[PDB]
Order: C-alpha cells, then sequence, then structure tokens
C-alpha cells in the first residue's frame, strides 16, 4: 500500500546501540530490552520461530538475499545421528562494508541472543562465530559478552528455564576474504585452506565436520530475536513486498559525512545520501557514479541513481543488485577506471585459486585493466575484455568470479567512451 | 625458396638449434630421417643420431 | 639402422567384432589367441563423501 | 600487483628445522582449551588458533614452529605448511616490532590514502615493503580492513587507527617511537562513525524492555 | 548519556586477552561429541 | 528397481541413484572432457572442463561432481557447453609455456588433444606469462612446474592411494604452486604413478627423458615378473 519509504522513527530501529554511545555489556543490553521473554521464545518451539521468520519476509543479509526462513526450514529436518550446528558469518570481507563490525563491537548481546534463537529454531547443538581475524578488539568484546552470558545463565547449561543446551564458540580467521564464503568458511573452521567446496552437497546436509550446518550473516542472526519479540507482521510492514524489513546502510567515498545508519529498506539513493551522509561533496551535480552494494555490485551513473531505491528487485532492474548495502560514491574529479582497476586488483589478490576460470581470468583481467588505466591498449580490446568477463562469470566454483566480472561489465557498459578517449589520447601522445 | 642439399644450423652463440622434437621425422613423407636422442652432459635436449637418406628423400 | 626379415611385422587389421576377426583368421589359416575385452567396471563416486563426519574417506586437502 | 614473497622454504642458519622453538606452559593450557573447543576426532580444526598463538608468542613463524604445531596436533607437516602459506596474517619471515598495515583499497584510496602512505615513507625512510634498520617498524600495503567508513585508516599490532591525516600519522609514529601506545580509534574526535555534524539517527533514548512485544508472548 | 563513548574497554587489551577468555570459558562448555575415532587418518 | 530415467541428448538411459552426469554420459558412449577428474581418485571439481548444459537450466553444471536427477536431459553438444569448453581451454592455455617441442609429453598430451578437439584455434592473450621455479622430489620424477595446470591429481593420489601426505598446494590465487614447500624427496613404492596421472608434462619420467616420442613406439602387452602380483 505504502508508496513513499525513507522515514524510520528513532524508536523503530533495530540496533539502538549502533554507535557505542551506551553500555555494550550485559547491563546495558538488559536496559535496552535484550534477553526479554527469551525463555518464552525457547519454550514456544522451533516451528513457531520458523513461521515468524517466514511471515516476516526477511531475506539473507549476507548479500544474496535468500529467504532466511526457507534455509532455516531446510535445516529443520529430523535427527540423523550427527550433531547439528549453527555458523555465524562474521568475516565481513567486502570493501566499503563495516556493518557487521559495528553491530558486534557495540552490541554483542543481540548477536548472542540471535545465535541462541536460531540454534533452537534449527536444533543446533552449538553456534560457531567466525569473526574476522583483523577484528581483534571486536572479537574480545564478543568473547567477554559470551562470558557474561555464561555467568548469567543466558547461554550454556540449559540457557534458560528451558531444558535446551546451547554453546557459543568464537573462532578467528587470518586475513582471507575468500573465507567469507560459507563453504570456504566451513573449510577454514575445519583447519584446511579457505577454498570453497561445490554444491551440492549443501551445508544443511553436509556442512562443518560433515554435520548438518546453517551459515547466516551477523545482521540476519542479530535481527531475529527482535523479530520474534515484536512480530513478523511488524517487520513485514516496512518496505515493498518481497523486500520487507529494514537495512543497515554504509555510505563511503566522496561524501561530506561518511557514516553507517540503520534506515527503512526502500529509501531512495539520493534521499539517503542527502539525509544521512550530508550530501555528496560539491553538491549533487558533482556526482559521477555510485556503487550501491559494495565492491561486488556493478556501478551506476548519475542518471539512473537519481531516482533508484534500495531493495533487491528494483536494484536488479537497474542491472546492479542490492548486494551488501555498501554505498561508495565517486564524483567527477577522480579517475574512475583507476578505481575499477584497484577493485579488480583486490579481487586478484583475494582469489584462492582453486578453479582455473577465476584464477587465470581474474589475473588476466587485472593485467588488462592495468593496461587500460594507462591507455596502452586498443579500442577493439574492450569487447575482448567483455567476452573474458562472460567466460569467467557463471563458470567458477564460487561467486568471487562473478563478483570480479561484474565491476568490469558495469564499467564497460557505462563508460566505454571514456576508455576509448583515453586510448585515443595515449595513441596520440605516443604516435 | 630453392630446395637444395640439407644442413643443420645453429644459434649465433654456436650451439645447435636442434632440440630432438622429432617433428621433421614424423612429417617426412619418405621416412628418410632417423633420429635418436638423450640428455647431454649439461642436461640439454640434443640428438645423438640424425641421419637423412638422400636416396630416399624427395626434397 | 634396424633391419627386419619378416614382411608381416607392420601388418595390423581392424575388425568390428571378435567374431569377424576369428572368422578372418580361420579362413586365412592363421593360428590365433583371442583375449577377452577388458571393460572398466562402474564406480561409486560421491563428492559429499570427501567431507565425511566419521568416515575415513575424509580428505585432508582439496 | 606482484607479491614478491616466495612460497618455497630454503634452509637458513636462523630458519631451519633445528631452530629452537617451544611453547610456554600457559600457552600449552591455551592450546588444550582450544583443542577442547572442537568435537572429538576432529582435533586438526585447531591448526589456525594454535599457529596464531605460536606467532604471537614468537613474533613470526619459523619452520620449527610449523613442525611443532604439526606434531602437537598430530597432522602432517605439509598441511600446516599449506595453512601458513595460504593465510596472509602469518609471518613466515621476521617482522618488526610495530607492524604497520595501510589500507589502499578503492574506498580508502578515494579519501587520499596514498598521501598518508608517502608521509610514512618520508617519516621512516623505508620503502613500501621494507623494514627499518632498528627492527622497530614494518610497513605493509594491505586490502580492505573492515573500516571503509573511517577511511583513511591504518592497523598497527591489533589496534585500529581511523580517520587519519598525515600529521596524525606522524604523531602516531613518534609516540610509538617514544615508547607508549597511542589510543586506538578514529581521529578528529568523531567517536566511531557517526556523521560529523549530522547525528541523524539514534538521538532519542532507547526504549525499555518489551516495548512492542506482540500478544501471546 | 549519548555524548559519552562507552567502548574504551578495548584500550587496555593485551595480546593474550582472547585466548585467556577462551581458557576461562573452557569450563562452561558441554562435553563435545565424538565421531568414534581419534582422527580420520586413524 | 531403484533406477531412475535420465536423457543424454534425448536418449533415455536408466542409472543408479547417486550417479553423476559424467557416468550417465559414459553409459551412452560419450566421454566428457576432463582434467582433474580421475575414476580412482576423489572428486575435485577444479578444472571446470566438464561443464555441461542441462536442458531448461540457465547454469552449466560440473559433470564430474553433480549427481543426476530424474528427468534431466543432458545437452552435451549444445552451444553453451561448447562455449564453456572453449573458455576453460583459453584460461588453461593463457599461462601455459610454449614447451611442446621440448616437452616429453608431446604426442600424448591430454591438454594438447583436448585443445585440438574442444578449444579454439588461436589466442588473444597479449600479456606476459608466469614462470615458477622447479622442485626436486628424487631421481625418478622430473619436475617442470611451469607446465602444471593445478589439477591436484598428484596430491590426491599421494594422499589416498600412496598414503603419503607430502604433496600439497602453497600460495594463493595465480601464484599458487604444487609441491612440498621443503627440499624433500617423495619416496614410495608407488611414486612413479604420478607421472601417468599427470595430464601435462609437469611430472615426467626422468630415466625416460628425451629418448623417444609416443607415435614411434610399438605396444607389446606383457606381464611383470618383478614380484608375485603379476
Ligand atoms: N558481507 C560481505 O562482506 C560480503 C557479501 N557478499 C555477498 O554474497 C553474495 C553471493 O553469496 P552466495 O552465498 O554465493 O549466494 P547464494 O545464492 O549462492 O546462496 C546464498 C544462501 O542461500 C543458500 N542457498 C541457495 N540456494 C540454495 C538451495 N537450492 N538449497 C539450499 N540452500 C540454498 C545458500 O546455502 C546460502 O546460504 C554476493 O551477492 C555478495 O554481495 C560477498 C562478499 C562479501
Ligand atoms: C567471496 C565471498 C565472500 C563473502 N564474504 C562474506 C562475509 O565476509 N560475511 C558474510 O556475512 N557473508 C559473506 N559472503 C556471503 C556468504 O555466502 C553469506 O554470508 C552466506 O551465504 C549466508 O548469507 P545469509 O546470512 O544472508 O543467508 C561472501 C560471499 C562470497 C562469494
Ligand atoms: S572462483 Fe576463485 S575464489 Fe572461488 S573457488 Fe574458484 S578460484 Fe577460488
Ligand atoms: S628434431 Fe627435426 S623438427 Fe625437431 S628441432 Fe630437430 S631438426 Fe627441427
Ligand atoms: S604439457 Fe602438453 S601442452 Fe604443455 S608443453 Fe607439454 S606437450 Fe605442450
Ligand atoms: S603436477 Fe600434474 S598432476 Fe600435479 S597438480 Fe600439476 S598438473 Fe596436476
Ligand atoms: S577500503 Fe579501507 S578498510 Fe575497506
Ligand atoms: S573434470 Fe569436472 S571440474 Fe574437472
Ligand atoms: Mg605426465
Amino acid at each position: 500500500k505504502k508508496t513513499s519509504f525513507g522515514s524510520l522513527k528513532d524508536e523503530d530501529r533495530i540496533f539502538t546501540n549502533l554507535y557505542g554511545r551506551h553500555d555494550w555489556r550485559l547491563k546495558g543490553a538488559q536496559s535496552r530490552g535484550d534477553w526479554y521473554k527469551t525463555k518464552e521464545i525457547l519454550l514456544k518451539g522451533p516451528d513457531w520461530i520458523l513461521g515468524e521468520v517466514k511471515t516476516s519476509g526477511l531475506r539473507g543479509r549476507g548479500g544474496a538475499g535468500f529467504p532466511t526462513g526457507l534455509k532455516w526450514s531446510f535445516m529443520n529436518k529430523p535427527s540423523d545421528g550427527r550433531p547439528k550446528y549453527l555458523v555465524v558469518n562474521a568475516d565481513e570481507g567486502e570493501p566499503g562494508t563495516c556493518k557487521d563490525r559495528e553491530i558486534i563491537r557495540h552490541d554483542p548481546h543481540k548477536l548472542v541472543e540471535g545465535c541462541l534463537v536460531g540454534g533452537r529454531a534449527m536444533g543446533a547443538r552449538a553456534a560457531y562465530i567466525y569473526i574476522r581475524g583483523e577484528f581483534y578488539n571486536e572479537a574480545s568484546n564478543l568473547q567477554v559478552a559470551i562470558r557474561e552470558a555464561y555467568e548469567a545463565g543466558l547461554i550454556g547449561k540449559n540457557a534458560c528455564g528451558s531444558g535446551y543446551d546451547f554453546d557459543v564458540f568464537v573462532v578467528r580467521g587470518a586475513g582471507a576474504y575468500i573465507c567469507g564464503e560459507e563453504t570456504a568458511l566451513i573449510e577454514s573452521i575445519e583447519g584446511k585452506q579457505g577454498k570453497p567446496r561445490l554444491k551440492p552437497p549443501f551445508p544443511a546436509d553436509v556442512g562443518v565436520f560433515g554435520c548438518p550446518t546453517t551459515v547466516a550473516n551477523v545482521e540476519t542472526v542479530a535481527v531475529s530475536p527482535t523479530i520474534c519479540r515484536r512480530g513478523g507482521a511488524w517487520f513485514a510492514s516496512f518496505g515493498r513486498e518481497r523486500n520487507s524489513g529494514t537495512k543497515l546502510f554504509n555510505i563511503s567515498g566522496h561524501v561530506n559525512h561518511p557514516c553507517t545508519v540503520e534506515e527503512e529498506m526502500s529509501v531512495p539513493l539520493k534521499e539517503l545520501i542527502e539525509k544521512h551522509a550530508g550530501g555528496v561533496i560539491g553538491g549533487w551535480d558533482n556526482l559521477l557514479a555510485v556503487i550501491p552494494g559494495g565492491s561486488s555490485t556493478p556501478l551506476i551513473p548519475k542518471s539512473v541513481c537519481e531516482t533508484v531505491l534500495m531493495d533487491f528487485d528494483a536494484l536488479v532492474q537497474a542491472q546492479t543488485g542490492l548486494g551488501t548495502a555498501a554505498v561508495i560514491v565517486m564524483d567527477r574529479s577522480t579517475d574512475i577506471v583507476k578505481a575499477i582497476a584497484r577493485l579488480i586488483e583486490f579481487y586478484k589478490h583475494e582469489s584462492c585459486g582453486q578453479c582455473t576460470p577465476c584464477r587465470e581470468g581474474v589475473d588476466w583481467m587485472n593485467k588488462v585493466m592495468a593496461r587500460f588505466v594507462k591507455g596502452d591498449a586498443r579500442p577493439a580490446e574492450i569487447d575482448s575484455l567483455w567476452e573474458i568477463s562472460k567466460q569467467i562469470e557463471g563458470h567458477t566454483i564460487c561467486a568471487l568470479g562473478d563478483g570480479a566480472a561484474w565491476p568490469v561489465q558495469g564499467l564497460i557498459r557505462h563508460f566505454r567512451p571514456e576508455l576509448e578517449e583515453r586510448m585515443q589520447q595515449f595513441a596520440l601522445q605516443h604516435q | 625458396r630453392f630446395r637444395g642439399e640439407h644442413a643443420l644450423r645453429r644459434y649465433p652463440s654456436g650451439e645447435e638449434r636442434c632440440i630432438a622434437c622429432k617433428l621433421c621425422e614424423a612429417v617426412c613423407p619418405a621416412q628418410a630421417i632417423t633420429i635418436e636422442a638423450e640428455p647431454r652432459a649439461d642436461g640439454s635436449r640434443r640428438t645423438t643420431r640424425y641421419d637423412i637418406d638422400m636416396t630416399k628423400c624427395i626434397y | 639402422w634396424s633391419s627386419t626379415a619378416d614382411p608381416l611385422s607392420n601388418l595390423v587389421l581392424t575388425f568390428s567384432t571378435k567374431e569377424d576377426a576369428v572368422a578372418f583368421a580361420e579362413k586365412n589359416g592363421w593360428s590365433f589367441d583371442v583375449e577377452e575385452r577388458k571393460v572398466p567396471k562402474p564406480k561409486s563416486k560421491s563428492y559429499g563423501a570427501n567431507f565425511s563426519w566419521n568416515k575415513r574417506t575424509r580428505v585432508s586437502t582439496k | 600487483g606482484a607479491g614478491g614473497a616466495l612460497f618455497v622454504h630454503r634452509d637458513t642458519p636462523e630458519n631451519n628445522p633445528d631452530t629452537p622453538f617451544d611453547f610456554t606452559p600457559e600457552n600449552y593450557k591455551r592450546i588444550e582449551a582450544i583443542v577442547k573447543n572442537y568435537p572429538e576426532g576432529h582435533k586438526a580444526a585447531a591448526v589456525l588458533p594454535v599457529l596464531d598463538l605460536a606467532q604471537r608468542q614468537n613474533g613470526w613463524l619459523p619452520i620449527s614452529a610449523m613442525n611443532k604445531v604439526a606434531e602437537i596436533l598430530q597432522v602432517p607437516p605439509m598441511r600446516v605448511y599449506e595453512v601458513a602459506t595460504f593465510y596472509t596474517m602469518y609471518n613466515r619471515k621476521p617482522v618488526g616490532k610495530y607492524h604497520i598495515q595501510v589500507c589502499t583499497t578503492t574506498p580508502c584510496m578515494l579519501r587520499n590514502s596514498d598521501s598518508i602512505l608517502e608521509a610514512i615513507q618520508k617519516k621512516l625512510g623505508i620503502k613500501v615493503g621494507e623494514t627499518t634498520p632498528d627492527k622497530l617498524f614494518t610497513l605493509i600495503e594491505v586490502e580492505c580492513l573492515g573500516a571503509c567508513v573511517n577511511a583513511p585508516m591504518v592497523q598497527i599490532n591489533d589496534n585500529y587507527y581511523e580517520d587519519l591525516t598525515p600529521k596524525d600519522i606522524e604523531e602516531i609514529i613518534d609516540e610509538l617511537k617514544a615508547g607508549k601506545i597511542p589510543k586506538p580509534g578514529p581521529r578528529s574526535g568523531r567517536f566511531s562513525c557517526e556523521p560529523a555534524g549530522g547525528l541523524t539517527s539514534l538521538t532519542e533514548p532507547p526504549k525499555g524492555p518489551g516495548f512492542g512485544v506482540q500478544a501471546g508472548l | 548519556d549519548n555524548s559519552t563513548y562507552r567502548n574504551l574497554q578495548h584500550h587496555e587489551y593485551s595480546t593474550y586477552t582472547f585466548l585467556d577468555l577462551n581458557v576461562e570459558l573452557s569450563k562452561f562448555r558441554m562435553p563435545q561429541p565424538s565421531s568414534g575415532r581419534q582422527s580420520p587418518r586413524h | 528397481s531403484n533406477l531412475i530415467e535420465v536423457f543424454v541428448d534425448g536418449q533415455s538411459v536408466m542409472v543408479e541413484p547417486g550417479t553423476t552426469v559424467l557416468q550417465a554420459c559414459e553409459k551412452v558412449g560419450m566421454q566428457i572432457p576432463r582434467f582433474c577428474y580421475h575414476e580412482r581418485l576423489s572428486v575435485a571439481g577444479n578444472c571446470r572442463m566438464c561443464l555441461v548444459e542441462i536442458e531448461k537450466a540457465p547454469k552449466v553444471v560440473a559433470a564430474c561432481a553433480m549427481p543426476v536427477m530424474k528427468g534431466w536431459n543432458i545437452l552435451t553438444n549444445s552451444e553453451k557447453s561448447k562455449k564453456a569448453r572453449e573458455g576453460v581451454m583459453e584460461f588453461l592455455l593463457a599461462n601455459h609455456p610454449l614447451d611442446c617441442p621440448i616437452c616429453d609429453q608431446g604426442g600424448e598430451c591430454d591438454l594438447q588433444d583436448q585443445s585440438m578437439m574442444f578449444g579454439s584455434d588461436r589466442s588473444r592473450f597479449l600479456e606476459g606469462k608466469r614462470a615458477v621455479e622447479d622442485k626436486n622430489i628424487g631421481p625418478l620424477v622430473k619436475t617442470i612446474m611451469t607446465r602444471c595446470i593445478q589439477c591436484t591429481r598428484c596430491i590426491r593420489f599421494a594422499s589416498e592411494i600412496a598414503g603419503v601426505d607430502d604433496l600439497g598446494t602453497t600460495g594463493r590465487g595465480n601464484d599458487m604452486q604444487v609441491g612440498t614447500y621443503i627440499e624433500k624427496m617423495f619416496m614410495s613404492e608407488l611414486s612413479g604413478n604420478i607421472i601417468d596421472i599427470c595430464p601435462v608434462g609437469a611430472l615426467t619420467s626422468k630415466p625416460y627423458a628425451f629418448t623417444a616420442r609416443p607415435w614411434e613406439t610399438r605396444k607389446t602387452e606383457s606381464i611383470d615378473v618383478m614380484d608375485a602380483v603379476g
């Protein structure tokens, strides 16, 4: 019914302690309503929790946007003999994204409560948190919050007046972006290299230690107990259909006030920047292109970002995709091809190299983009690079190849004249 | 382009160009080339036998 | 060079079936030995068997 | 671009299988707790934490530490070698006391990070990947560090410094040289990533327990 | 209230804080499950 | 019984549950291209040379690792599968060294033959190739690691068949290398089989080096007498 989105009340936000202004410990979390009627949620059963999640319309916050209730019902198969586990993906690998870091260091108890609720819903014996290795202070804050939770009896032995046992473990990686991928996350937990495995078999069937497993993002886990407490329909109210809820948005790049804010889902991009980011540097006329979902998603120019929303379906209609809601803006006073080449270099440096397409083709893409930056190439090679991107995308084991092919595709599609002009200038200068 | 008597050439440094790939012997329509090879004292891939029967060669 | 004295040192024939070869050899008067065709037996492959919970089939790396 | 670090190990007088390395007993208690974290029959899953602990105890990872971890967890040494050479947070070569990592990814590159890089270049007089003679600092260029909003930023020995300006990095460097540890966190007094003068979110005090619980719960 | 930042606890974290907390929490866990054997290589 | 019905290019075939696409195609008489898949090794899924199109499915699947589902129609000679094969072969040949005349596996190379049969006839790679340093694993197996295509067949064979965990991969991305990370001789009674299982000339027989070419040899089938196994 609602047509205009972008007005979310202060009391209506999920992460009321986003900025670390209030106590992030058990006392402050209790003061803010955490661990309230949790025993009732545990006793109500897993089926009710799964129904609440499904009717809530919550989608995967990781980036893919898969209905979370569907995965948590996939995991709800009866017992087999193996223990069942819950894995929280706290890797936070993508460039321009910091949302997981803020909601862990400044509010760990929502994450812990969501871990417990998800474990009860999916029958998980314990929860493993694969926090990024660089986030050491954040991991220490999470661990001391878990220590407080064990002292308070909120997790551990029966976790409540319930009869259900649940443990929360925190493990740390060592500087590997590919480990953010769920199968690579499982591999890194198991003590091997962070190389993603093939699907099928899916994590629900064969996951960590060969046991049934569910991998969920930090935001997805953290929002779930509030969904249970306040109702699925309340979260369904926000946003359009099939795009329900609220999202955390990180605005970075050439803005006056780079910040991360929690706001309604289907906010206009221009509205979001003008309201929360303080506007783009030099006025809205100075904007050249913006990357909406982080490094993986393709960039869009001023014309289509003028009146584009923030959700999965509409951003797909803009041929980008919502991604991880990581906003990176670029004005007209910067070398855009240099930025895209730097992104391709990052993807080259972060690939594990398990399968030939990603490894070979992404190295080739990095070399080609480095040559494009200087203009040493020829106009006929743009279509060649496009075909290379097509060959890479859809043929790799995991989605890192797709996330490396998409920026090149978007840059070509939206700025081919700039590349041609640079090649012409280089040819004129070198004769 | 005239085809005359055969010869084996070598690089300006003075080492022979032949690497015992046996492509010439495989392609020879008259089976006039016979080749044997082994690693050299320095480990190079070089021939120990390279015969051309010029009474079988069709030039 | 390598010399020979038997003219049949390079003679190889192709047949669709074993029966055709046997018939040709019999009608040409050659004593023969026949070897039965070796076929690779079917195998049970499972990618999920690599990541075993309790089985030894679990791989150390991949 | 190109890495520059070799992934083959050659025996060295100060780096060889006979190089002395061992675990202090409290580190052994930490190891046994870490092993106790995982399910029985899957001890190896502890390769990363034990190796990280060895690096923290020693400062870097010699081949002897790798073999010690392998024999402690009863795994083939080649598996520990693969784990150590795959992840980039493991130092297979001696590193300085203060390991400075500077993020130069596109979000950080947009907010003038190369200027801070060259400021560190001038302050220390060492190249991008070299080490200062007195074994005090090591400069390394890294990818995204999870602090894109606070660009530009640096990471020195598990502490995050954010919203840096060149001057700020000279104060950080000379305070580190003095002996004390500068406080982690963003500069300019912006207090962990809110709008500098906006404050458009989370102003009204948060609501109490059970503000909007639905009926039947 | 808001003006004060309440996350300065990380300003005094040692290099061994995480592992020490892990050791402390080791006594709060359930007994781990067992696959039947000591190692897949056994 | 428990067999399910699947189609290969529109021809019905009955297969056991758990059978992969590659074996279903084998039952019809077609051999899917492969570099990392071996029957007697565990499934890896690295080379992506077995990518085949399933009818009414937008994404290609790895025939070596994907179990087949009932009613599937495998389109092996479809345009999408051919394009995928050409792309994978292009990526495989992008960094391969021009060593064919000096390579001991000239006329018996799976890389060469599959490039002739399924890849393109020309290159568009205008960059400079990579080169890695050779290793030493004894006097039996010659190592020229530049030719390696990272199929990890040798690692799987050593780990599972030979029972030796010496071989593995070190590094990440483009400069990931197969080796031992230390000067160590991979010694076992079955060590020579990694020469056969390696599709490229990265691993070759050292006593056999440079002596002959495959098209010249005559094949005589005999019995080993060095032990009682026969
Ligand atoms: N938060 C961060 O820093 C980063 C986020 N990303 C985002 O991750 C996205 C792609 O990630 P993927 O996991 O590969 O997406 P995906 O579509 O392959 O799967 C996403 C989730 O849905 C599950 N799933 C999908 N299909 C299923 C099925 N048929 N049955 C059972 N479960 C199924 C998967 O198990 C998985 O948990 C990218 O679009 C990217 O934006 C990428 C890098 C970093
Ligand atoms: C290369 C790559 C890196 C990723 N890194 C992360 C990460 O750091 N954090 C995360 O939550 N998801 C990451 N993902 C997405 C995960 O697949 C996702 O978290 C998982 O599928 C569960 O997502 P969900 O909680 O939204 O359902 C990454 C995906 C890819 C392909
Ligand atoms: S696409 Fe790249 S990162 Fe993903 S499995 Fe293949 S090589 Fe590894
Ligand atoms: S064997 Fe023949 S084709 Fe090969 S290098 Fe020698 S002369 Fe040339
Ligand atoms: S391995 Fe095959 S393709 Fe590579 S150089 Fe040798 S013969 Fe040529
Ligand atoms: S050496 Fe040969 S068998 Fe081993 S990974 Fe390389 S190509 Fe495969
Ligand atoms: S771009 Fe610098 S922390 Fe991510
Ligand atoms: S044969 Fe299937 S991916 Fe290699
Ligand atoms: Mg070989």
